[PDB]
């Protein structure tokens, strides 16, 4: 029992079609290993200024008979600033023709994200806490613990593979793993936060040199670019040519110029040998303007976002708190087994 | 984007 799941690739996001609801309203919405929480978007929710929230359909709970508002008030905040507020509830999710009865979701009207978010990660990841600090509702099980509760999937763990970077499309599995989309072994590496989907990145190699690294790294599948520590992120920035730029009072990115050149690969090691090529074309990305980023970005915290993880193929196990990964290989071929 | 800390 595998549940197959098509990821559209939307350009800084990948997100999927699934349905919420009696009603099967169907939403499209982030997969996001990095964030814990399924929201979707109210009909009459009220988008932040300058946001589009209700392009990529909208929930309406009064047409659905299965929905329940729980007790308590919803807020997040992600890591690029962006947050959503609402009511916490429950209702029948509907994942490629499987569904679950009462998963806890939120009933989200105010938001600057673009569409919902289905956050996979751990539970205790949950934003569960207002602004004050306080804990204002329990944790509780999200979509993939449900999902194993309710007998759909044997072990709470999920594949993922983004595609290359032209793909319309890509696919994540829950509860299984397609042996046909990797090259070599898969190599488990242990989880190393309680929290977060963090594995140990040992090293970094670029344009001939070797940066030693040896802390945590974020398998976000929500985050579009790749984060390092100033320093390390500056170390690397003086070998690709990217330029700090000082974007808001302490906000700073980095910019390459948009006709840089793209061969060569960046190369990252994990433990036990495992190894990760992704093509420097990954570097530079296209803002509105003519200007371009560069694919890493300053931050105290570290993050191997789309960028990278279009170059591999991640089992991620929450049970066994393990990721395994290995070079990715684009292609239709499927053979799909059970985890 | 960077979807929660
Ligand atoms: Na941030």
């Amino acid at each position: 029992d595998s549940i197959s799941l098509s990821l559209i690739n939307e350009g800084p996001s990948y997100a999927s079609k699934v349905s919420v609801g009696s009603n099967k309203q169907q939403q499209t919405v982030i997969i996001d290993t990095g964030s814990s929480d399924f929201w979707v978007v109210d009909s009459n929710a009220q988008c932040g200024k300058g946001v589009d929230c209700k392009s990529s359909g909208t929930f309406t709970p009064s047409s659905s008979s299965s929905y329940k508002n729980l007790g308590a008030a919803f807020t997040i905040r992600y890591g690029d600033g962006s947050t959503s507020q609402g009511t916490w509830g429950k209702d029948t999710v509907t994942i490629n023709g499987v569904s679950i009865t009462g998963q806890q979701i939120a009933d989200v009207t105010q938001t600057s994200v673009d569409q919902g978010i289905l956050g996979i990660g751990y539970t205790s990841n949950e934003a569960v806490y207002d602004t004050s600090g306080r804990q204002t509702t329990p944790n509780y099980d999200n979509v993939p613990v449900t999902l194993k509760k309710q007998g759909k999937i044997r072990t709470n763990a999920y594949s993922l593979y983004l595609n290359s970077p032209s793909a319309e499309t890509g696919t994540i599995i829950f509860g299984g793993v397609d042996n046909a989309k990797y090259s070599g072994k898969l190599v488990a590496e242990q989880v190393t936060s309680s929290q977060a989907l963090t594995i140990s990145l040992a090293s970094v190699n670029l344009k001939g040199s070797s940066f030693s690294f040896g802390d945590g790294a974020l398998l976000d599948s929500g985050t579009t670019l790749t984060y390092f520590p100033s320093d390390f992120a500056a170390q690397l920035a003086d070998k690709a040519g990217a330029r700090l730029v000082q974007v808001a009072r302490d906000q700073y990115l980095y910019f390459i110029d948009c006709n840089t050149d793209t061969s060569g690969t960046t190369v990252f090691n994990f433990g036990n040998g495992a190894k990760i090529t992704v093509p420097n074309t990954e570097y530079v990305y296209q803002n509105g303007d003519g200007t371009c980023l560069w694919g890493i970005q300053p931050s105290d915290d570290t993050i191997l976002g789309d960028n990278f993880l279009r170059h591999a193929y991640l089992l991620y196990n929450l049970d066994a708190n393990t990721i395994s990964i290995a070079q990715v290989k684009y292609t239709t071929d499927s053979s799909i087994s059970a985890v | 984007v960077v979807f929660a800390f």
